[PDB]
């Protein structure tokens, strides 16, 4: 029985319970920076394109 | 003639093993998966309208062992229905096993198993962030080209019971009508700007009023009130997206009107985040199944 077609949304509050400090303030800042450093896919879009381009001009 | 049951069996054979055990499918089988899945994607809407119940997952990034842990927790198809938000390849060790199992399940249960496009399902990101290198090492560059062709046909967003809007990244300043998503033609590459780029690239940001610049150097950030207005206009209750690793696997935004889901725990051996999956039941009640970080 498929669910592809072509009610009001609530939260399981017992599940949110089951799953700020200045010392914790630091841990969060460091994660945020780690994450920003990691997400650099923007830096290399041009490069990737040129690589695809010349692999085509190979033939 | 493609043996889907055999493909799945073989991929599922490593279920008990230590993380990183490879599965070696045949080249032609992998092509088969791409061609058959591409066909199904093109035949279904680019904007999925779906019914609960279902499980929604965020980024996997080739963490195959963790993909198997998710199905273990949530139920292997068809025990449960699935919607994945993208980012299946890159970053991790086993992009191939990951996408192959997902493509195989797409083919086996085409109306109970769904895959959206992420920003990594794109040649401009794929060339560099691991997938190309993986295809070359284990098979050939031609296989990567085949995957690219498949990815270009992936659907872009889903609406669950007219209430939950799902896409990989988030909103777009250009998203005024759902019809604009429906009008996007496939196959298509991801543009550098505009609607399709934003749906896969944008981020929520607490400190931004309206639309702001994105540290990524692509697309935008959007504030809480932008989310609120959108839900109001389109008569929805929740935005569900992926795209950013978060410490507990999921994270709420804008008084719970948006949730970020990220399914790869211990993300690429660089973070020690948990991974989460969202269970949506028949009354649209949402709960979270957490994959804890390594003890
Ligand atoms: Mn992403």
């Amino acid at each position: 029985k498929g669910i592809l077609k072509n009610k009001s949304q609530k939260w399981d509050e017992m599940n949110i319970l089951a799953t700020l400090s200045p010392e914790e303030r630091e841990k969060k800042r460091q994660f945020e920076m780690k994450r920003k450093l990691h997400y650099n896919e923007g830096l290399n879009i041009k490069l990737a394109r040129q690589l695809i381009s010349k692999d085509l001009h190979d033939d | 003639k493609l043996n889907i049951d055999s493909i799945i069996q073989r991929l599922l054979e490593v279920r008990g093993s230590k993380p990183g055990k490879n599965v070696q499918l045949q080249e032609n089988e992998i092509r088969g998966l791409c061609l058959k899945s591409r066909e199904i994607f093109l035949s279904q809407p680019i904007l999925l309208e779906l019914e609960a119940p279902l499980k929604i997952c965020g980024d996997i990034h080739g963490q195959y062992y963790d993909l198997l842990r998710l199905f273990e927790y949530g139920g292997f198809p068809p025990e449960s229905n699935y919607l994945f938000l993208g980012d299946y390849v890159d970053r991790g060790k086993q992009s191939l096993e990951t996408i192959c199992l997902l493509l195989a399940y797409k083919i086996k249960y085409p109306e109970n198993f769904f895959l959206l496009r992420g920003n990594h399902e794109c040649a401009s990101i794929n060339r560099i962030y691991g997938f190309y290198d993986e295809c070359k090492r284990r098979y050939n560059i031609k296989l990567w080209k085949t995957f690219t062709d498949c990815f270009n046909c992936l659907p872009i967003a889903a609406i669950v019971d007219e209430k939950i809007f799902c896409c990989h990244g988030g909103l777009s300043p250009d998203l005024q009508s759902m019809e604009q998503i429906r009008r996007i033609m496939r196959p298509t590459d991801v543009p550098d700007q505009g609607l399709l780029c934003d749906l896969l690239w944008s981020d929520p940001d607490k400190d931004v009023l309206g639309w702001g610049e994105n540290d990524r150097g692509v697309s935008f950030t959007f504030g809480a009130e932008v989310v609120a207005k959108f839900l109001h206009k389109h008569d929805l209750d929740l935005i569900c997206r992926a795209h950013q690793v978060v410490e507990d696997g999921y994270e709420f935004f804008a008084k719970r009107q948006l949730v970020t889901l990220f399914s790869a725990p211990n993300y690429c051996g660089e973070f020690d985040n948990a991974g989460a999956m969202m269970s949506v039941d028949e009354t649209l009640m949402c709960s979270f199944q957490i994959l804890k970080p390594a003890e």
